[PDB]
């Protein structure tokens, strides 16, 4: 399946992804699309596939996407985590870390393009979230970059992230948390079990946790050793030692090796398909794999990875290539 | 388990091809964390003795790499009294997932046969390296004899 | 038991341990909370070193005390 | 669906709500678990505010999602 989501209730998993679009304004599924899409970048912002809304006291022209699980029934209330990295491993590349052909595989975005099989994405979260080894962004959060070595290829999606769980990701709002606390200019308390956020005035050295109910709690505080409340000062601090520039290690042959379109080329024959009713060759020209039958005797819509005649559920299931 | 499912594909590799300085190759069949390795040096003055390592390659692997750690007195001012070499590759905050556990000892070797005073650990070792060059030498003649290993017959 | 531990800029913490326990475990615990390898954790009390090894019983220390932690920033 | 009010200092509250239910219908369940009212209690999620007659519906919020609890503070 080239979508995946994330299932709250009771799936608790990577599942399929059944894909839907509404309109924006009514929120029906009475959409006129004009064409109908050719990756993730489109469904992922809001207005942008844009077409016309069919049931008539509706002039809002652009549509809105949304996932729902495709294994148990649902409602319309159901909204599932779109998995847009993650596809299933079609071309059968290895992992990075560790040679081994696994379905499906993640795709970190950066530029050469690295790939993943599933268990190793757990171990590659938990072991920088254990060391604290992210790299925290002001806009998108705290997220990881390529595992290779790729500048400014950082995944876009917290949501992802729930594929470690609701222990891991929990603990990772913690930490992710804190994290945004120092960029934005704050110390956590070192009194225990309670991390209060307090602004004090700039003379005033001793700071305590005070609140009330909430928050403040007896504890006077310095600022700055955060020891209990004293006149004069702590000992002396160690000396640091600037890291500045790090040129980041790079396996030439096992990044060869973990390409989501190569690493060594299997699929090859993905350009022309004899089409069933007709019997002719037909070239896929990009992303859909909704193709058009083109000719005069036939005009017929057919799936390139089906071949059967094009329904909702190959525009649901696999709507574009991945 | 998985890296279980990364070494054995490396040992059977190591072995078979063959790093010749690095030998007497020690793994265990259950334990296949552990890995003791005689390491011979050829430059002077090492090539006199003969030193082993093992390395202990962690719970989580190879996300996290290994230490290694000798089983040898040796003179050399990177590594300390205990047995803990300095290793630029062998980093925390500088680690590819992508390592191989014979270009670490490529890293090693070189490390051991080539001795890096520039970012060493201990201080009169060091000190001694870059200032008296004869008598690190004419100690290490003294120390690796009596301390390191034997030489080996191949 | 409840005890602070302390670092190089600022930022002090506390974590739960026992007489009985280890810093080897403790270092761990602090590597759980803290985001630190033992590897680059280098705790003092009393003007002296807290071995992996070792323990806070040998040491001697009891509730509502603070531990140095060093940080090592070249970790090579 | 279940909830993690996460405060700011520590301790997070558990509460059984809706979509259909709104902030105040939880700051009175709020209320009812610890015992503080509407008028102190300020629901954020993210950064943005969460409002009285605005609900877990318009905000767009699931189970297992983690909203925050800040305190007012009166007389002084
Ligand atoms: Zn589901
Ligand atoms: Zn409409
Ligand atoms: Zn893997
Ligand atoms: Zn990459
Ligand atoms: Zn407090
Ligand atoms: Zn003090
Ligand atoms: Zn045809
Ligand atoms: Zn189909």
């Amino acid at each position: 399946n080239s979508f995946y989501v994330y299932c709250k209730g009771p799936c608790q998993r990577v599942q399929p992804g059944k894909l839907r679009v509404q309109c924006s304004t009514c929120r029906q599924a009475t959409l006129t699309l004009t064409q109908g899409p050719s990756c993730w970048d489109d469904v992922l912002i809001p207005n942008r596939m844009s077409g016309e809304c069919q049931s008539p006291h509706c002039p809002g022209t652009s549509a809105e996407f949304f996932f729902k699980c495709g294994a148990h029934p649902t409602s319309d209330k159901e909204t599932s985590v779109a998995l847009h990295l993650i596809a299933t491993n079609s071309r059968n590349i290895t992992c990075i870390t560790c040679t081994d052909v696994r379905s499906p595989v993640l795709v970190f975005q950066c530029n050469s393009r690295h790939v993943i099989c599933l268990d190793c994405f757990h171990l590659y979260c938990v072991t920088r979230l254990n060391d604290r080894q992210f790299v925290h962004d002001p806009q998108l959060g705290y997220s990881l970059p390529c595992v290779a070595g790729c500048p400014n290829s950082l995944i876009k999606e917290l949501h992802h992230f729930r594929i470690l769980g609701e222990e891991q990701y929990n603990r990772y709002q913690q930490y992710g948390a804190e994290e945004c606390v120092l960029q934005m200019g704050g110390v956590l308390c070192p009194r225990p079990g309670c991390g209060a956020g307090l602004l004090p005035e700039p003379d005033c050295r001793k700071v305590t946790c005070e609140g009330g109910n909430g928050l403040g709690c007896g504890f006077a505080f310095c600022r700055e050793c955060k020891e209990a409340y004293h006149e004069g000062e702590c000992s002396a601090v160690f000396e640091a030692s600037g890291t500045t520039t790090q040129a980041y290690r790079v396996d030439e042959r096992a990044a060869e090796q973990a390409r989501w379109e190569a690493a060594s080329k299997e699929t090859i024959k993905k350009t022309t398909k004899p089409c069933p009713r007709c019997h002719v060759p037909v070239e896929k020209n990009g992303g859909c794999m909704h193709m058009k039958c083109p000719q005069p005797q036939c005009r017929l819509e057919w799936c390139w990875n089906c071949g059967c005649e094009w329904n909702r559920v190959c525009m649901g299931d696999h709507w574009f290539d991945v | 388990m998985a890296a279980s499912r990364r070494l054995m594909k490396e040992l059977e590799e190591i072995r078979k091809s063959g790093m010749k300085n690095f030998r007497n190759i020690q793994v265990d069949e259950a334990n296949l964390l552990t890995w003791q390795g005689l390491i011979v040096p050829d430059n002077p003055p090492y090539d006199k003795g003969a030193f082993r390592i093992e390395i202990n390659f962690p719970a989580e692997y190879p996300f996290k790499p290994p230490k290694i750690t000798f089983k040898t007195k040796i003179y050399h001012p990177n590594i300390d009294e205990k047995g803990q070499v300095k290793l630029p590759v062998i980093s925390a905050e500088n680690w590819k997932p992508a390592t191989k556990t014979d270009q670490v000892i490529q890293s090693l070797i070189a490390l051991v046969n080539d001795p890096q005073p520039e970012h060493p650990l201990r201080a009169d070792l060091a000190e001694e390296y870059s200032k008296d060059r004869k008598k690190f030498s004419k100690n290490a003649e003294e120390f690796t004899k009596k301390y390191g290993e034997k030489r080996p017959v191949d | 038991m409840q005890i602070f531990v302390k670092t190089l800029t600022g930022k002090t913490i506390t974590l739960e341990v026992e007489p009985s326990d280890t810093i080897e475990n403790v270092k761990a615990k602090i590597q759980d909370k803290e985001g630190i390898p033992p590897d680059q954790q280098r705790l003092i009390f009393a003007g002296k070193q807290l071995e992996d090894g070792r323990t806070l019983s040998d040491y001697n220390i009891q509730k509502e005390s603070t531990l140095h932690l060093v940080l090592r920033l070249r970790g090579g």
